């Protein structure tokens, strides 16, 4: 709260924000509503 | 009803394991509780020189 009120949306970075190394910190889950992702162009050949 | 089960109690505790990981700091047992983490406590080795 910098203007006791803020707070101001912050969103993920263009380049490296999605984390492929995060995730549900239990066991269980509760299947939150909204989900993020990183996947590639089908320009790269893809690989195993 | 085709289930029964037994309502009972013990003082169990833990000798030798700490906690690897814990939902949040409150104790009170809640339903986040059900999915903590465990792990067994280093060996220590005293003896005589």
């Amino acid at each position: 709260a910098t203007v006791a009120g803020a707070g101001k949306e912050i969103f993920a970075d263009k380049t490296f924000q999605p984390e492929p190394q995060v995730g549900e910190s239990q066991w269980n889950e509760a299947d939150a509503t909204a989900a993020g992702g990183r996947v590639l162009k089908k320009t790269t050949p893809m690989k195993p | 009803p085709t289930v029964v089960l037994y309502s009972e109690d013990v003082n169990m505790e833990t000798p030798d394991t700490h906690l690897s990981y814990k939902p949040k700091m409150g104790d009170k047992n809640a339903k986040v509780m059900l999915g903590q983490q465990a792990m067994p406590n280093r060996p220590n080795y005293i003896a005589f020189r």
